[PDB]
Parts: structure tokens; C-alpha cells; sequence
């Protein structure tokens, strides 16, 4: 969203004027982070941990 | 010839295949009866004497 502004000093019976929210955007591009580990079956079985 | 089985051996019939497959060399398996089988928790270990 656009930064906040201030409402306007207005006469009685006078038109309420427009200062609408103007918009922009920021892009995301999510990078894949990966880590693996390999263990032998013998190691997986024998570990105390 | 006239009609002979060595002419039509793959055309009028198919050679018999005997349903029993003949076993090759079978080695004598005795270690499990002929020793004490230890089901170990590790690949490398020691036994107290
Ligand atoms: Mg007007
Ligand atoms: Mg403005
Ligand atoms: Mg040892």
C-alpha cells in the first residue's frame, strides 16, 4: 500500500475528495534449499543413538 | 517330404517342454545344525571366555 496521508479540511456540504490507496508490489522467488544424508543399513541398525 | 514332423516341427505343433526343471549341483548345508548359531547385534564383536 501507498504511505498513509491526512484527511482534508472540508467545508460543510462540500464534495469529499479522493485520495485513494494506490498500490504496488514486491516479487518473491523462493529458492530451494536442500540437504541430504546417507547411512548404511548396518550403520542405521548398529547405532546406540 | 509328404508331411513329416521334422518339416512341420514349428508350424503344425510345438516341441514338448518338460514341466520339471532339473536341479544342478546342490551343496551340503550343515553349519546351522553343526554349530552354535549366535544372532548378533553387531557385525564386529567379542565373546568373553
Ligand atoms: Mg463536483
Ligand atoms: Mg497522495
Ligand atoms: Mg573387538
Amino acid at each position: 500500500a501507498s504511505d498513509e496521508e491526512f484527511a482534508r479540511p472540508t467545508g460543510q456540504g462540500a464534495e469529499i475528495r479522493d485520495d485513494g490507496e494506490t498500490y504496488t508490489t514486491v516479487a518473491w522467488n523462493a529458492t530451494k534449499l536442500t540437504e541430504g544424508s546417507r547411512v548404511t543399513d548396518e550403520m542405521r541398525d548398529q547405532a546406540m543413538v | 517330404f509328404a508331411a513329416s514332423d521334422p518339416e512341420y516341427v514349428d508350424t503344425l505343433f510345438r516341441e514338448q517342454l518338460l514341466e520339471v526343471v532339473m536341479e544342478g549341483r546342490e551343496l551340503r548345508k550343515v553349519a546351522r545344525e553343526a554349530s552354535n548359531v549366535i544372532n548378533a547385534n553387531t557385525r564386529v564383536g567379542d565373546v568373553p571366555i
